[PDB]
């Protein structure tokens, strides 16, 4: 279906085998297969058709939000409310974007493992990767704020791990 | 009962949905790894003089 | 006979009355908060060309 | 159940019990029956061993012995009839026994079933109402002044009277109530 | 916000306008209507709570408690109409116009904006559930129990008012809005643990801690049944709604100054689940019940994760109603033989079949049966204890255990084995009696398909 | 859409019907078992279908149909895995289940509440395909208390006999105990795996650690009544025969093994798991059937068949084959299934007595339920081409070909004995000999309710074995090279078994009595472990929970402190200033103390 986009959400091109009988008994599923394709797919798709015919007669659209992009919690002054609330508002609407791309790379993960079977653990190597290193951002951003979390926590997280890094190359450059 | 249930979606769940779609559809064309660990860009940071 | 009735029925909106009168009220409280109407840098707008305020 | 107890077991009483005990247990030990009367007969030879001895301290240290015998040789698992204490049917049915009261609190048109019921049901009524008083003065007459001794009830003495406190005895729900 | 308050007030001259024989009906109706209008309060925004005006917002933790005390007033009408009815019309009026003036307090006090009316209006309360208590309690420890809620109360929260008040003189303001964005750090000194303790102990005391509850065993005793329903379905969360407001200014000196509380209430919920296992009155072993589940949401806000605050809003809603449905159950048996002992009434499943259901029902929900709001709360507290400590999770399974093992004590003791045969006056259950279970019952169930209403703004 | 996912949901879903209408007017009326009973039995038709589409082409799907909530980065959704185990087991579990309505339709004629009775049946049902279908941990757990909920209104059916009752709580306590482990599980595979779901725990977790595992196997050890926590199964025979059989016989008892088959990709890679697991099952093995074969109660001997069983399964779980672990279950769920039916015939027809010492001869009595319960013992013994043939012997060579604990591998060869030892006591003392019951014969087996729903699972018993092991496909390595004498130490162990036990049994026709050993006592009170675990630990809890925690801390000392301190502080300072004689002479003078001080204190120091 064309509902959503297919590369967002990838997979593999469906490689499946013919049906070559080699015995000479009927195949029961074949049977029961034809039955229900005939008693139930086939009322089910007229009232489906139907459905859509009186769609079709009834169109209009609902459009996805847009917002600009404001200054953030780091050009703000120190009791400056109105572009903290602002900044504040924009850090919440990221960490959400940023929750949905964290839920986005763990479906992936989950219909990989079960559409590979049972090689699962060599032929999706690629997703588990896809997952650790989200994982491991998303961490290294929202980790350890807890409860009452705001812009300003964040940002004195990053100052702290940057304090951090540029010291661990200050004494690697030393060596 | 049912006034609750068809309440309109103003904890914006959809809108985060269809946003982190665009921007890992962008990500994944371009190479980028989807996530950086730094949520402000260290450009506009000012950390204080030197180590020690 | 509004009499036996009225008498009666007259406390039944009670209720009704102070609601309404809620909203109204509620109403005249957001009309003194409109100092940033259309003024915020998220939802700063061009005005349309018959409305007045983007809200009321 | 049904006979007011005494205030102590006689020797008898008490050796007759021990009897019946004994054998319940070798009868749970003997599941064959013809082996079980081997061993009843055996059993009753025991007991009458010792019936006619007529001092009562040899006998009470007899019974002393014969009780640590049975606890000794009990068994672990004897038999136990389905609706008795220990039974797996003791009190299956006492949640479908309701008591008669309840049928006083019923609905006007669940009385329209069942007339004939109610119309003996209310006569039965009246004929408790009607002897309360006779059962309370037979009871406070037949008694010591002070107080009962045993639990066992008078009968009617009189013709028109019924026995004292009667009502919840006869008006039992049933064992079998559905 | 004033669509709410404004019906809410209206309520009393309605109430004293009414005719003798038309008051109850007049109250509940509006109640529920009133109650209709506040559902409208659960459409919370992602972001940023509703500020309605300068005095009242709203956000995601405020709407459900306000649902559920709005909800409540018709349950407590509906429960207290039984019991009143040798009253004179007077006295009647004046308890109906109680319960409203605690719904009023109450509703203002879940949206204010600032701590200081927070404050007056949270201590408000206390007048109309003590008048309650001891005036149309009803055996003679009515007084006692009002004594100690009183005091347990004042002396809890009077250092609060002190700390406010400093709160607002060194920083400016004491609205939550501008606290919550210019939030700063508490440095390591014994001023700030005290100022620490001062706006903290206000809360504990009527969660309540464990070793602070003794107030709770006598008042939701000694209470009639509207104000045993109101006292544990709303006024114990109003500790756990303080709390997750304050410590927003606590922050970091909680990361330790929580030691002593989250050891007081993890071994506490499991003296009072003890507690409830050999008690001799069934109303004492449903306010220790309070205690015992009240201690969980006391971890959950110390612990300061924001899936334990979800789940303690989950278990605050599940809570109150499973309590107040509980309350109504034994209310119900009170009435018939008049007295408290569980071991009076017995077998009471042969008689009144449809409480009994309703009795499973609430035992089932009280021991947290999966997928109940109940076990959605108290499970998320697990997962976040477990995240603050692994050994926690010996705490947590033992007492889910021992809730299990005296709600189906208490259900088995009340509903179950042979009828006392002298009781003789049980009459069948009226149907005011089953639509105040079922209307106890449903909204929990409901619930269950739209756990996100009752999550809180950390959702 | 394919039908593989609209007939695995139907299946499920066409079980529910008969719940809504249980306010309608079918449920007022007789008809309805009859309805509940044609409803399963289309259901089992109906996912018949799903089992042919695996049969053929090993199809296999999860349906996240509905989303539920979604906190932070996790997400809840209503999933169901259709994989082998589900759609293999589906269909056995309705199989048996519409047997078991079928005789209940019989067994509980004259209950004024079958109707009642009826729908508990099908809440049981619905609840175990929720815990067999579920893909998420909150799912399985849903599914794992409603199983629960359901065998505690199902013991205490007789809600005034004081035993069911405390059987039914005995059972709700052994199973929290457990749920200690299933929500340290849940916790832990939350905070460090990020999900709740299947796909994303066996994903992130290649070298799993001690705790989840360790969880996991206590929750087992809880539904599946392992030695720790095993004394409530027998003791959940209060209930009706049908509650016994259906239940806690074939289905719910198999939950926890079901559990610890499902997390085996985790299993595979913990060592020492395993080796408790192995100990675990082997010890239940040993003690459940060293207790039977001295129980004189028939539903408490097949119960701890049941248990022993159970047992042997964990032992296959933890020696890495948990294929055949789940092929067990579906064997022995038939002929245990019919065990208990043929014991609640006899039951019946015996007017409610169960103990076997007061049944004689019903061999030619009532010869189907004999012909039905000798086909059963005979599966039950693992007799060559029977239906327990093709899982239990399995089960035995692979333990015999493995690097397992010795003592282990002992216990289950004695346990194997054990098993027709008992079996050869249920036939020596219900169907040989004289009659031993009372004169009144009310025998009567000529009922087509019992006769068809028993015949249907001895067609079951006979034939499912070789149905099913020679259809599903082969996950498993084979034992193609063995020595003889082990080739065949099963089926020597079972006929030593029979041998000995039948020996001793006629021994008691023998004119001899002698007391009882030891051995005989310890084996018969089940090793003293409810004479000792359900009173020390029981009362010593009950003494602290008042005499510590109710009267000492709350009433007394929680008392002294906080509110009767302040009060005798506060009435001694009242009597302290209130006891003035109104003298002036007295406070006068205080007067001038007062000046004096405040003169010097306050005046000469501003
Ligand atoms: C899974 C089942 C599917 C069912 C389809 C839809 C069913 C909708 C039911 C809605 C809730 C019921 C209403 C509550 C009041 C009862 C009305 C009443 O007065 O009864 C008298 C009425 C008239 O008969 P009577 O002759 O007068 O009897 C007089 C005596 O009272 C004698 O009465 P009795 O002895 O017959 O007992 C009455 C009955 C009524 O008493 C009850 O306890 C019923 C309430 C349920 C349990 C309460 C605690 C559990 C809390 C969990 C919350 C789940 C919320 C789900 C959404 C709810 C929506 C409202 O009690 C029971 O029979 C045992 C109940 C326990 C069942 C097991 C529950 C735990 C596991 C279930 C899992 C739940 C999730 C399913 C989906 C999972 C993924 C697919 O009898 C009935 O109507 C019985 C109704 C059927 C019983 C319901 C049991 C299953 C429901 C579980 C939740 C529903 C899930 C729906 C989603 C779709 C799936
Ligand atoms: C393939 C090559 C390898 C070959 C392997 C071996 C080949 C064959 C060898 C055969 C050896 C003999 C097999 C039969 C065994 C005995 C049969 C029997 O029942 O005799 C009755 C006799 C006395 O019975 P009674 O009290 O007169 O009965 C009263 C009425 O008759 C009551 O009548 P009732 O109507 O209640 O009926 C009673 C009922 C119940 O009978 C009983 O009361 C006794 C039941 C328990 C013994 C059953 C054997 C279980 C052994 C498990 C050992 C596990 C380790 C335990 C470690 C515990 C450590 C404390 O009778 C039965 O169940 C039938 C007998 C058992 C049937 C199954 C026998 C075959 C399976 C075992 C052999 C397996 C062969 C193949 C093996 C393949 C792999 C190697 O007791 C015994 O002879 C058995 C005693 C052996 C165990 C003693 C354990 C020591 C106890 C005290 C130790 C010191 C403690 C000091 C204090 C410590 C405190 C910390
Ligand atoms: C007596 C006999 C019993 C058995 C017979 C029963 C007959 C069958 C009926 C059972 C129905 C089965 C339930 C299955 C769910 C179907 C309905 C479901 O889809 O609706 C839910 C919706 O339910 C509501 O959300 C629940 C409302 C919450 C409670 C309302 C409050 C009522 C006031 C009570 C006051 C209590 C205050 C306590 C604090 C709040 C799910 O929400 P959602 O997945 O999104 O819907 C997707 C589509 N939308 C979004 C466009 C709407
Ligand atoms: C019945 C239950 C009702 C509820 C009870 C609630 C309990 C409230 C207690 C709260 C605990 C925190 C209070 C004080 C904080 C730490 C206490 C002390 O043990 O810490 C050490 C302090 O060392 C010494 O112990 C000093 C404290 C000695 C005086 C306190 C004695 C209290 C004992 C009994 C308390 C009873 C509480 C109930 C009153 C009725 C740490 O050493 P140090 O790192 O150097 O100092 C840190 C503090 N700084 C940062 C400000 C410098
Ligand atoms: C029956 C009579 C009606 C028959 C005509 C309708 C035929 C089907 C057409 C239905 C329309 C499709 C539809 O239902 O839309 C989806 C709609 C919800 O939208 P979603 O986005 O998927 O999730 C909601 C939150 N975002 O689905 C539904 O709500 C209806 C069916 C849902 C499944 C049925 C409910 C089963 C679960 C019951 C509650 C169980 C407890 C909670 C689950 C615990 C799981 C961890
Ligand atoms: C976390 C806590 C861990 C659990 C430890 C012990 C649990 C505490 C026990 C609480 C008991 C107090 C209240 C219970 C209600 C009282 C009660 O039920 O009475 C006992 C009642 C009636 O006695 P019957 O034997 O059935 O007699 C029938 C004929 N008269 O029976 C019972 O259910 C008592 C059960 C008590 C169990 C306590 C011991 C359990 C310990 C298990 C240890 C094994 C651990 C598992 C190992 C797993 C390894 C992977
Ligand atoms: C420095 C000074 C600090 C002062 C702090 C005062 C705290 C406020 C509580 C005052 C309670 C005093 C109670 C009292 O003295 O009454 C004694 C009274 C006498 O009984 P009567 O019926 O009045 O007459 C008997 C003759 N027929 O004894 C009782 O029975 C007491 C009954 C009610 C007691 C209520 C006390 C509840 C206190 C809870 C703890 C909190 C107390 C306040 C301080 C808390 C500590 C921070
Ligand atoms: C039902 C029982 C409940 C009783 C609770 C009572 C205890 C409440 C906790 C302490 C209450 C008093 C705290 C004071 C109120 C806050 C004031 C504040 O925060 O400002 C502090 C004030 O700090 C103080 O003055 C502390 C005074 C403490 C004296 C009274 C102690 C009372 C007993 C303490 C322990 C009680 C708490 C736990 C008890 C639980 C109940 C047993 C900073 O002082 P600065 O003027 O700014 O100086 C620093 C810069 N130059």
């Amino acid at each position: 279906p064309d509902s959503w986009d297919k590369d967002v959400y990838p997979e593999p091109p469906r490689r499946t085998p013919a049906p070559a009988p080699q015995t000479s008994l009927p195949n029961p599923v074949t049977y029961l297969t034809k039955i229900f394709d005939l008693l139930v797919d086939r009322p089910v798709t007229l009232a489906r058709e139907f459905i859509e015919q009186q769609h079709a007669k009834n169109r209009y659209y609902y459009y996805h939000r847009e917002f600009r992009r404001v200054p953030d919690i780091t050009e703000c002054e120190e009791k400056d409310i109105l572009c903290m609330f602002e900044a504040e508002m924009q850090w919440r609407r990221d960490y959400k974007v940023d929750q949905e791309i964290v839920n986005i790379i763990q479906e992936r993960l989950k219909a990989c493992q079960q559409r590979e079977g049972e090689s699962y653990r060599q032929n999706c190597a690629k997703e588990l990767e896809q997952f650790t290193q989200v994982s491991k951002a998303f961490q290294d951003r929202y980790s350890d704020l807890g409860a009452h979390y705001s812009a300003r926590k964040c940002l004195a997280k990053q100052k702290q791990r940057m304090l951090a890094e540029r010291k661990a190359a200050k004494e690697a450059a030393a060596a | 009962s049912t006034f609750v249930a068809y309440l309109p979606d103003y904890r914006m769940q959809e809108w985060a949905r269809r946003e982190a779609e665009r921007l890992v559809k962008y990500r994944e064309a371009n190479g980028l790894p989807l996530m950086e660990s730094n949520c402000f860009d260290p450009n506009k940071i000012q950390l204080p003089e030197d180590e020690d | 006979n509004v009499l036996q009735i009225v008498r009666d029925h007259w406390v039944h909106i009670l209720v009704p009355v102070g609601f309404v009168f809620g909203c109204y009220l509620d109403r005249r409280s957001d009309e003194k908060l409109t100092a940033f109407r259309n003024k915020s840098l998220l939802f700063k707008r061009e005005l349309r060309p018959n409305e007045e305020v983007t809200w009321k | 159940a049904f006979s007011a107890p005494a205030a102590y077991l006689t020797h008898q009483q008490k050796v007759l019990r021990l009897y019946k005990r004994a054998l319940r247990h070798l009868e749970s030990w003997c599941v064959h029956r013809d082996k079980y009367r081997y061993f009843a007969c055996l059993m009753r030879a025991r007991f009458d061993e010792h019936k006619n001895e007529k001092d009562m301290v040899k006998a009470t240290q007899l019974l002393r012995q014969a009780e640590e015998e049975f606890w000794y040789g009990q068994h672990p698992q004897p038999y136990i009839f389905p609706e008795s204490p220990g039974g797996t049917s003791y009190e299956r049915y006492e949640c479908y026994k309701v008591p008669e009261w309840c049928l006083d609190d019923w609905h006007p048109s669940e009385k329209a079933m069942y007339p004939d019921y109610f119309a003996k049901r209310e006569q039965w009524k009246r004929l408790r109402r009607e002897s309360w008083e006779r059962e309370v003065k037979q009871l406070q007459e037949e008694t010591p002044p002070g107080g009962p001794r045993t639990e066992a009830l008078p009968p009617a003495r009189k013709e028109g009277d019924l026995p004292p406190l009667w009502w919840h005895i006869v008006t039992r729900p049933r064992e079998r109530p559905m | 916000m004033l669509k709410i308050i404004i019906p809410t007030t209206m309520l009393l001259p309605m109430t004293w306008m009414s005719k003798h024989n038309m008051i109850w009906i007049n109250a509940t109706v509006h109640s529920l209507l009133i109650s209709l209008i506040s559902l409208s309060l659960l459409n919370q925004l992602g972001e940023n709570s509703l500020n309605f005006s300068l005095t009242f917002f709203s956000d995601s933790l405020s709407a459900p408690l306000l649902v559920l005390t709005t909800w409540l007033l018709p349950l407590m009408l509906m429960a207290s109409q039984s019991h009143l009815s040798k009253e004179t019309t007077t006295r009647k009026k004046l308890y109906i116009t109680m319960l409203i003036l605690l719904q009023l307090f109450l509703i203002m006090t879940f949206t204010a904006t600032e701590l200081i009316l927070f404050y007056i209006l949270f201590e408000a309360t206390l007048v109309p559930t003590l008048i309650i208590i001891t005036r149309w309690g009803n055996q003679t420890e009515r007084l006692n129990a009002g004594l100690y809620f009183l005091f347990y109360t004042l002396a809890g929260s009077l250092p609060l008012l002190v700390a406010l008040v400093y709160i607002q003189n060194t920083t400016g303001s004491l609205n939550f809005l501008i606290i919550h964005y210019w939030s700063h750090p508490l440095s390591n000194s014994w001023s700030n643990i005290f100022m620490w303790l001062a706006c903290i102990m206000a809360f504990m005391v009527k969660m309540p801690l464990y070793g602070l509850h003794l107030w709770l065993p006598k008042a939701h005793v000694e209470a009639p049944i509207a104000g045993s329903m109101v006292l544990a379905a709303v006024l114990l969360k109003l500790g756990g709604y303080g709390m997750m407001r304050i410590t927003t200014i606590l922050n970091p000196l909680t990361n330790y100054m929580a030691y002593p509380f989250l050891m007081l209430s993890m071994w506490g919920m499991i003296m009072t689940s003890s507690i409830c296992l050999r008690q001799t009155d069934l109303k004492s072993l449903i306010a220790y019940s309070s205690v015992s589940h009240m201690a969980l949401v006391i971890v959950a806000i110390m612990i300061q994760t924001p899936w334990s605050f979800m789940g303690a809003t989950a278990l605050m809603i599940a809570h109150g109603l499973t309590s107040s449905m509980l309350f109504c159950l034994a209310n119900t048996n009170y009435e018939r033989v008049h007295s408290r002992t569980m071991i009076l009434a017995r077998g009471l499943q042969t008689l009144l079949p449809l409480m009994a259901t309703w009795w499973l029902v609430a035992s089932l929900t009280n021991l947290a049966l999966p997928p109940s709001i109940n076990l959605i709360g108290e499970l998320f507290i697990i997962t976040a204890s477990f995240s603050w400590s692994n050994i926690t999770i010996i705490l947590m399974g033992m007492n889910m255990m021992i809730t299990a093992l005296y709600s189906l004590y208490m259900l088995i003791t009340t509903q179950r084995g042979k009828y006392t045969h002298h009781i003789n006056n049980i009459k069948p259950s009226f149907t005011r009696e089953n639509a105040l279970m079922a209307l106890h019952i449903l909204p929990l169930l409901l619930l269950t398909l739209n756990p996100k209403m009752i999550l809180g703004p950390l959702y | 859409m394919n039908p593989f996912a609209s007939l695995t949901l139907t299946t499920l879903t066409i079980l529910t019907i008969p719940i809504m209408m249980s306010n309608s007017n079918i449920y007022k009326t007789n008809l309805y078992p009859n309805y509940v009973k044609t409803t399963v039995s289309y259901a089992f038709t109906l996912s018949l279908v799903p089992l042919l589409m695996f049969m053929h082409t090993g199809q296999e799907m999860i349906i996240s149909n509905w989303h539920w909530m979604t906190l932070q980065t996790v997400e809840l959704s209503l999933s169901f895995k259709m994989d082998y185990f589900s759609v293999m087991f589906i269909p056995v579990a309705l199989f048996v289940t519409w047997s078991i309505m079928e005789f209940s339709m019989w067994y509980m004629h004259s209950d004024p509440f079958i109707n009642r009775f009826f729908k508990y049946l099908l809440l049981f049902l619905i609840t175990m395909m929720i815990l067999v279908t579920a893909n998420n941990l909150f799912q399985l757990f849903i599914g794992w208390e409603g199983v629960g909920i359901m065998s505690f209104l199902l013991i205490g059916w007789w809600h005034g006999r004081t035993d069911a009752n405390t059987a039914a709580l005995q059972a709700i306590l052994y199973n929290r105990i457990g749920d200690i482990g299933f929500v340290l599980s849940m916790a832990w595979f939350l905070t460090h795996s990020n999900a709740w779901d299947l796909q994303q725990i066996f994903m992130l977790n290649n070298e799993c650690p001690n705790m989840p595992l360790i969880g996991l196997l206590l929750a087992a050890a809880g539904k599946s009544a392992q030695f720790g926590l095993h004394p409530w199964l027998p003791s959940a025979m209060e209930g009706p025969t049908p509650v016994s059989a259906l239940l806690h016989s074939s289905t719910m008892v198999v939950a926890g093994v079901f559990l610890l088959i499902r997390f085996y990709p985790l299993m595979e890679t913990n060592k020492l798991v395993q080796t408790m697991t192995l100990c675990l099952g082997a010890i239940t093995t040993l003690f459940t059937a060293l207790c039977a074969i001295t129980q004189n109660d028939i539903k408490k001997i097949v119960a701890f068949s049941t248990s022993s069983q159970l047992g042997l399964m964990m032992v296959t779980i933890g020696i890495n084959q948990p294929h055949l672990a789940f092929l067990h279950i579906c064997m022995h769920a038939f002929f245990k299934a019919m065990l208990f039916m043929c014991s609640g015939s006899i039951i019946h027809s015996l007017n409610d007595e169960q103990d076997i010492r007061k049944m004689g001869g019903l061999y030619k009595a009532m010869p189907f339920t004999t012909t039905a319960l000798i086909i059963g013992s005979l599966a039950l013994t693992g007799m060559p081409y029977l239906t327990g043939f093709y899982s239990k012997d399995l089960i035995i060579e692979a333990v015999n070909m493995s690097y397992t604990n010795a003592w282990a591998l002992l216990m289950t060869l004695i346990a194997t004995s054990l098993t027709a030892a008992y079996s050869t006591r249920i036939i020596f003392f219900a169907f040989l000999g004289k009659p031993r019951f009372p004169p009144l014969v009310l025998i009567n087996e000529n009922n087509p309710l019992l006769i068809n729903s028993i015949k249907r699972l001895l067609i079951g018993s006979i034939f499912a074995g070789f149905i099913i092991s020679n259809n599903i496909p082969p996950m498993t390595v084979p034992n193609t090279t063995m020595p003889l004498y082990m080739k065949m130490t099963a089926l020597i162990v079972t006929i030593m078994g029979f041998m000995l036990a039948l020996e001793l049994n006629n021994t008691t026709y023998y004119l001899k009595f002698k007391y009882p050993s030891q051995t005989y006592k310890f084996s018969n009170m089940l090793g003293y472990y409810p004479s000792i675990m359900h009173r020390l630990p029981t009362y010593h809890n009950l003494s602290m929970s008042q005499k510590s925690a109710s009267s000492l801390l709350d009433l007394i000392w929680l008392e002294t402190i906080l509110p009767k301190t302040t009060s005798f502080i506060q009435m001694k300072m009242s009597i302290m200033v209130s006891n003035q004689k109104g003298l002036i002479k007295l406070y006068f003078l205080s007067f001038l103390i007062t000046i004096m001080i405040s003169m010097t204190l306050f005046n000469y120091h501003e």
